[PDB]
RNA sequence: UCUCUUACUUUUAACCAGUGAAAUUGACCUGCCCGUGAAGAGGCGGGCAUAACACAGCAAGACGAGAAGACCCUAUGGAGCUUUAAUUUAUUAAUGCAAACACCUGCAUUAAAAAUUUCGGUUGGGGCG
RNA sequence: ACUGAACUCCUCACACCCAAUUGGACCAAUCUAUCACCCUAUAGAAGAACUAAUGUUAGUAUAAGUAACAUGAAAACAUUCU
RNA sequence: GCUAAACCUAGCCCCAAACCCCACCUUACUACCAAACCUUAGCCAAACCAUUUACAUAAAGUAUAGGCGAUAGAAAUUGAUGGCGCAAUAGAUAUAGUACCGCAAGGGAAAGAAAGCAUAAUAUAGCAAGGACUAACCCCUAUACCUUCUGCAUAAUGAAUUAACUAGAAAUAACUUUGCAAGGAGAGCCAAAGCUAAGACCCCCGAAACCAGACGAGCUACCUAAGAACAGCUAAAAGAGCACACCCGUCUAUGUAGCAAAAUAGUGGGAAGAUUUAUAGGUAGAGGCGACAAACCUACCGAGCCUGGUGAUAGCUGGUUGUCCAAGAUGAAUCUUAGUUCAACUUUAAAUUUGCCCACAGAACCCAAAUCCCCUU
């Protein structure tokens, strides 16, 4: 098994 | 080039902040290998092979080829018809529009290196004209360069100044091996 | 071997060459045959008489030797009776 | 960005002299991030292009998808300001010349998938563009007759030469 | 950047400043004069010089000392100088065998010493060392007040040697009181370690503790502003009144 | 950085400049662009034997479709005006049978004869 | 930004090359 | 730099490393070619040839005394003390072309130059120097500047 | 797109300020000058490599030696890592032997 | 469960409206048969077929997609385990000898516990080399 | 018989069809010196060139407007009902 | 015409110089009750590994040391403010040690001023082009690229695509061009034409690991302290029966980027005990804990995690970026056959003089094709 790794949190809450 | 030192200096992957832990698994990502987020490969990470620290350039030629550099300069000057001798360098007024106007009548270039033996017994009178022009540059003997020769068109010596450039250079024909540094006694050098 | 070393940034020599080669000036090496001091009573006159010789290397044995040694060893030694001093130099040598 | 479609109403023309055909009136409008697909609003747009105005508003009112309201609105403030600014004498002498959609600025954010992986959401946006040129709508193209259709095979037929010789 | 003095150099430029700059300046001497222990778990070469057999020339020999931990209970006693070698072995003494971890302590023997200048009964943790420089010494307190800092490695010695040294300068009466004769006869045998008391309050004190003695010493109640301009006033109307 | 490349526009254009005509992704994309320019330029180059080939391919066609309008074939017209000495080659047979109908017959009547 | 001068103004001569065919002068 | 292998990697083995077999420079006996080497006395040469052409070029003296002091400043020779050089030795090459009355003091002396320089009316005598005392000889003046 | 779209602010370079026209002279300062001062001694720049040159091994070592005490820390201990690196590199990895 | 499956309801489904991912992806203008070929062809040879496009199904192929799969072999690559593999006893436990006059230091020996390190090559499928 | 190559001939021109490796002639852009002062020249330098590392970051595609997700009903929007 | 493209200073890099109110150790930021010091190891090199290696100038890489091997290596003595830097993927990680991630140690950002589509879907046939053509297609020719291989369209590897970034660092000895020349060199060094100076030449990413020091027992294993829960029926003081809550996880189906990085539905085991469970505390990495399953120790435990050594090492895989021309192809040893060294071949430059082909003559007794050798040519 390999864990999952997650993507920072920044790139996807961004707004306009 | 010998005075060069470059100050240029990159961080290699060992340099850049961080990058210790391997960024995920060898196997199982799906993702390409890797082992710090700082080797070349990655955005901020070091430089492969970049500028390392200051570097000097500095090596030396042989002071009789420097020697012969400058003799070589000298020649051209005066073939090209661009050496002027003065009997001295005193000029009627410290005013460097004279100066100007002078080489100007003279068809000399646009750029003067004038030479005078030693530094302190240089003419107030020139030396007032120059210290206010850009073009026209003064400079003693011991200054002398090939440098300095080309890039100004008209090269000016005093008679005072070929006499001790003749010696100097000349020494260097018809000297020995050092046995020590020059700048150490010896029988016959100043 | 060594080729910046790391407290004088200098080239090292690998002294069991030293140990085992002479060099003559001109570049040529000598050696001792191996086996030369080994269970000499099973070897026949001749061959006991080439193994007791001084024998000069290949080129390429030559110019590793001249890597693996640096411009110290390959220097002009002026020795006071040096049974090699004729053979320091080559005479008569066309190409 | 780029902003192009609006400075289009801005660029005036020479007067015309007497002896020259009435140009026809042309009034840009657009409406930006209008928060639909580019991609479905397109299908709106195609229907709408090359319909008179009335006729583009008349389908509009009738049509189920969300983009149809807000081309019916930026339809009803090109009509607006044709009037009012263009000089454009009758309202219903309008056709939709140009109308098209375009990608508008999206935001990213995040779907969370079952196993502790996700996917990225693109909050998509679109822009509405319109032409509307005065005059009726041009007839659409006659579908090609037997009678021309051989006639271009006949011409084809005519063109050839004998290639690769003197 | 770099830093305008050596790292190795910010000691002495600390004592250069502050309080230690106040320290006085014979204390300030002793720490920074520093002489190398007198050799006592090696053997010194006997000369500079030396023919090693190899080649038969005259080279150059140095005696690099051996380094010694001194765990704090030494500080507690009277080691003359000896402590534990933390070292490394050969096992069977060949170096072609494994290299292994080797701690060599000294063998710790509990005395009790009798010092005739402070008149007191002494127990201390010792070594056969100690004892044998002790008798060399000619007695517990002539060691004391001969064996340097270095060489008697102690902070229970050399603060027996300022006590020492205190009492000698001060010809403390304290010693064998009502035994004039006897005193003096001390202070006589004793007389040639004898130096200015205001060294001998100095003698054997870490850096922390001469620090806290001078700031002890330098210490005062700021005097009241009151005092100093009363002072001033009454001068100042002195000197109109005279003019 | 240094040393940056400030070309790449014009090294890349240069290229794709080839490839506008393309298909697909080959004419925008340079990855794929280049692939299919160097392609087209190698079979431009391996063409020119081709072109060689086949016009006298074509010239050899069409000489056999006019000989056989007057009984002739090929080799025996060929065979025949070489035998006669006559060395028009092939390309000028084809030019005449096309445009000299009446010299094409004049010829193929000289080659009959030659071989009669 | 790239330091240097010379592919700037390669750009220019081509826009400019590009605005004469698209736009030519009467 | 090749295909794959240490040679493309960059890691094949150290300088006479020969594969595994015992290195040709290691399986040949240790002799003592060079034991010693480094105190071993060297001599400088000074063929009479090369005095002769001294002598005649003016460079060295003949009307004085002739040491170590007056060939290094004549350029004559060149002594490196550093490099275990313990001075001058003469040598009879150029005997049968010399003519030259000179006193001159070296290190060793072949005895047909001794006999040469003995027929010409001259003296030679061979004298020793250490190597601190062969520095001062050679370069004089740099020993003056130490201030010793 | 990797291309500016306007022209860089132009770039004025005075050949005639006082550093350009004066530059290169003492240069001679030796041999015009009884060799009281060597050339190199007109050299301005770090002190461990006035007059002198090396690759980088070479001048990291020089760094070490001569300003290593008064190097902060962790550039000192970036200064032993890399020479460390150089060792192994320059002794261990090339074409040659 | 099956012979042997059927009917209905819900979910799913499909259409409409809203919102809107993931693996994947050299480019693809992406047919069938036989033959060939790095030995299994959409792409090559010979034939056959062949206007262009959605939508819904299927899972025969794309040696289909997922983890530099599973299994096997290699590396003078790791690591674990066991020992009558090699090397040690630093450390503890015993003793012995000195050393201090129970405790402790040094030196030996024997153990316990461990520690470090290695796993040559070529051949051999039903062996015992 | 003819057809049939990059063989050969013909008109013109020629350094202009191997892997690893090796020799050589040029050279983009950048900086520096000195020029030019227009967008270059001669030189000195160097983080000096990317169709390829399950390369790094960012953008945008494909799969796909697909998989998937969501609001019990009416109403006076008070409320009632299931 | 959309998305976008672009920009220049915010700052940074390398040098030089200079030595730089109140609250808070209790659960920190809470007004106020009776004790420090102690060898680094290991990776790595030795092609394993075990001793060993691996934390001014000149003398000199010399003396010395060394499984005398990899390699290590003196001293006597000598005396010594600037930028051919970066310019927002660069330069500091930095707009900030912030956001965010982690229990913790710890990790640690981003950013400011073309591609993709649409205008305008599509036409028989096919690496998508080329030769062409009056003409887009129709005709004819044409088996993507890279890498790895004896050999790849290969149904072997890599690549959706665009932009930006991303990989040859140096000595010994040569050669070339200068200088001077039996001397050269700005001490030391070399010298039997040498010496001095310059020019040219030695990559990137990737393990599993090992060791040092921290951080972790809010999960889980076990334990300590003091708590709590266990309906109803049957039975009587039960490791009792049935069966709720509760705990578990037998079997089946579903789900398999899922509601879920282990779930759902049903079914099932225990359910007053060796039970379950809240709270706080303890045991820590060659260690703990373990009703031994190599189980568990913060989702990935045959030995945690983080930082550092560390740019570990990799004879292994992958990658290695302008144009053009030229020469260029199949034995020995080796813990060695996935590698290397020598040879052979190959390339360049140089010297001078024979080289290949080659008939006649010639090359063995024992018991065929050909080959070797060389006058001529
Ligand atoms: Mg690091
Ligand atoms: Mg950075
Ligand atoms: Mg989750
Ligand atoms: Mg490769
Ligand atoms: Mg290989
Ligand atoms: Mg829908
Ligand atoms: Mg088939
Ligand atoms: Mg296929
Ligand atoms: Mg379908
Ligand atoms: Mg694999
Ligand atoms: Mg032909
Ligand atoms: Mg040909
Ligand atoms: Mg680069
Ligand atoms: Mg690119
Ligand atoms: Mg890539
Ligand atoms: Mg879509
Ligand atoms: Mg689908
Ligand atoms: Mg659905
Ligand atoms: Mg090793
Ligand atoms: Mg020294
Ligand atoms: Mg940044
Ligand atoms: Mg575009
Ligand atoms: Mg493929
Ligand atoms: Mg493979
Ligand atoms: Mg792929
Ligand atoms: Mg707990
Ligand atoms: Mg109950
Ligand atoms: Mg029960
Ligand atoms: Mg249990
Ligand atoms: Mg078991
Ligand atoms: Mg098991
Ligand atoms: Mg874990
Ligand atoms: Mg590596
Ligand atoms: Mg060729
Ligand atoms: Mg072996
Ligand atoms: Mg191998």
């Amino acid at each position: 098994f390999t864990p999952p790794i997650y993507q920072p949190k920044f790139k996807t809450e961004k707004e306009f | 080039n010998f005075k060069r030192i470059s100050y240029a200096k990159t961080k290699t992957r060992a340099e850049v902040r961080g990058g210790g832990r391997k960024p995920w698994p060898q196997k199982g990502t799906g993702r390409a290998r890797h082992g710090s987020i700082r080797s070349p490969l990655w955005r901020g990470g070091g430089v492969a092979h970049g500028p390392r620290g200051p570097t000097s350039y500095y090596y030396m030629l042989p002071m009789k080829v420097r020697a012969l550099g400058l003799k070589v300069a000298l020649t051209v000057k005066l073939a090209q018809d661009d050496l002027h001798i003065m009997d001295s360098l005193e000029l009627p007024t410290g005013d460097p529009q004279y100066l100007t106007e002078l080489a100007h009548y003279r068809r000399w270039g646009d750029s003067v290196l004038l030479v005078d033996l030693t530094h302190e017994e240089m003419p107030q009178s020139i030396v007032e004209a120059t210290s206010r022009l850009k073009t026209f540059n003064l400079i003693p003997a011991v200054g002398l360069n090939v440098h300095s020769m080309l890039k100004h068109q008209t090269l000016v010596l005093t008679l005072p100044t070929v006499a001790f450039l003749e010696d100097k250079l000349l020494w260097q024909d018809s000297r020995y091996r050092p046995l020590y540094p020059f700048s150490l006694p010896y029988s016959d050098f100043p | 071997l060594t080729y910046f070393s790391a407290r004088k940034g200098k080239r090292k020599t690998v002294k069991a060459v030293i140990d085992r080669f002479l060099r003559l000036h001109c570049g040529l090496w000598v050696r001792r045959k191996a086996g030369y001091k080994k269970k000499l009573w099973k070897k026949t006159p001749a061959r006991k008489k080439r193994l007791r010789e001084f024998v000069f290397c290949n080129k390429t044995q030559s110019k590793l030797l001249d890597k693996m040694t640096t411009s110290f060893w390959k220097r002009r030694n002026w020795y006071v009776d040096d049974p090699y001093q004729k053979y320091h130099d080559r005479t008569n040598l066309k190409v | 960005i780029s902003r192009k479609w609006e400075k289009k109403n801005k660029i005036v023309y020479p007067p015309q002299l007497p002896g020259e055909p009435r140009r026809p009136a042309e009034i840009y409008h657009c409406r930006r991030q209008i928060k639909y697909s580019k991609d479905k609003m397109w299908y709106l747009a195609k229907l709408i292009r090359g319909m008179s105005i009335d006729q583009a508003l008349a389908q509009l009112e009738f049509n189920d998808k969300k983009g149809a309201k807000i081309i019916k609105e930026v339809l009803l403030e090109a009509q607006d300001m044709a009037v009012r600014d263009h000089n454009v004498e009758f309202r219903s002498n309008l056709y939709i010349a140009e109308s098209t959609s375009g990608r508008g600025q999206c935001l990213k954010r995040i779907r969370y998938h079952g196993r502790g992986r996700f996917g990225i959401m693109e909050k998509v946006y679109c822009h509405y563009f319109v032409k509307l040129v005065e005059g009726p709508p041009p007839p659409p193209e006659p579908p090609k007759t037997a009678v021309a259709h051989a006639k271009e095979y006949i011409q084809q037929l005519r063109s050839r030469t004998i290639v690769h010789t003197l | 950047p770099l830093h305008k003095y050596p790292v190795w150099l910010w000691k002495r430029l600390q004592l250069r400043e502050g309080i230690c700059s106040r320290l006085p300046g014979h204390y300030l001497r002793s720490l920074e004069e520093e002489r190398t222990p007198t050799p006592v778990h090696y053997r010194p070469h006997g000369a500079k010089f030396k023919i090693n057999p190899k080649n038969g020339q005259r080279e150059r020999v140095e005696d690099v000392p051996i380094p010694i931990y001194f765990p704090p209970e030494s500080q507690r006693g009277l080691w003359g100088g000896e402590g534990w070698i933390l070292g490394q072995i050969y096992a069977n003494n060949d170096k072609l065998s494994k290299r292994l971890k080797k701690v060599w302590k000294p063998q710790l023997f509990e005395r009790e010493f009798y010092s005739e200048i402070l008149d007191k009964k002494f127990t201390v943790t010792v070594t056969m060392r100690t004892l044998d420089l002790i008798d060399e010494a000619y007695g517990l307190d002539f060691y004391i007040l001969k064996t340097p800092k270095e060489d008697l490695c102690s902070k229970f010695g050399m603060d027996l040697k300022r006590g020492m040294l205190l009492r000698l300068a001060r010809q403390d009466p304290q010693l064998h009181p009502e035994d004039p004769e006897r005193r003096a006869a001390i202070y006589d045998k004793y007389k040639e370690f004898a130096i200015p008391e205001e060294e001998a309050e100095w003698v054997g004190l870490t850096l922390e503790e001469a620090i806290e003695k001078q700031r002890l010493l330098e210490e005062k109640d700021p005097v009241p502003l009151f005092k100093i301009y009363v002072a001033e006033l009454i001068q100042q109307l002195q000197q109109q009144a005279l003019s | 950085l240094r040393n940056r490349v400030t070309d790449r526009y014009f090294r890349i254009q240069e290229v794709l400049k080839h490839a506008r005509h393309f298909r697909g992704r080959k004419n925008r994309c340079y990855r794929l662009a280049v692939r299919t320019v160097i392609r087209a330029f190698v079979k431009c180059t391996k063409a020119r034997y081709l072109k060689k080939k086949n016009m006298r391919t074509l010239w050899i066609n069409r000489i056999t479709a006019a000989s056989q309008e007057h009984g002739l074939k090929y080799p025996a017209l060929i065979g025949n005006l070489v035998k006669c000495q006559v060395e028009l080659n092939r390309k000028v047979l084809a030019d005449l049978a096309i445009y000299e109908p009446k010299t094409f017959k004049s010829l193929a009547a000289l080659a009959s004869r030659r071989r009669h | 930004v790239k330091k240097g001068f010379r592919a700037a103004f390669r750009f220019q001569k081509e826009l400019e090359r590009q605005r004469l065919l698209r736009c030519p002068p009467p | 730099r090749g295909h794959k292998g240490e040679r493309q990697r960059g890691t094949r083995p150290r300088l006479g490393f020969e594969g595994g077999q015992t290195p040709f420079y290691i399986r040949i006996p240790k002799y003592g070619f060079n034991e010693g080497h480094s105190f071993r006395r060297q001599y400088k040469p000074l063929s009479l040839n090369r005095l002769q052409y001294l002598i005649d070029l003016g460079r060295v003296d003949p009307s004085q005394p002739i040491d170590l002091t007056q060939l290094v400043n004549g350029r004559g020779v060149t002594i490196q003390p550093l490099k275990r050089d313990y001075g001058v030795q003469l040598v009879e090459e150029g005997a049968d072309t010399f003519t030259a009355k000179v006193n001159i003091e070296v290190q060793l002396a072949s005895e047909l130059a001794i006999a040469a320089i003995e027929k010409n009316g001259g003296v030679v005598t061979t004298a020793f120097y250490d190597p601190r005392s062969l520095d001062i000889v050679c370069k004089p003046v740099p020993f003056f500047l130490r201030g010793q | 797109i990797g291309i500016r779209l306007t022209l860089p602010p132009p770039k004025v370079v005075d050949r005639w300020n006082e550093k350009r026209a004066m530059f290169g002279v003492y240069d001679n300062i030796g041999i015009l000058g009884n060799f009281e001062k060597h050339p190199k001694e007109l050299i301005r720049g770090p002190i461990w490599l006035r007059g002198w040159k090396g690759n980088e091994l070479q001048r990291c070592i020089r760094k070490r030696k001569m300003v290593g005490s008064r190097m902060f820390a962790d550039d000192l201990h970036n200064l032993n890592k890399r020479i460390r690196y150089l060792y192994k590199h320059f002794n261990r990895h090339g074409k040659f032997r």
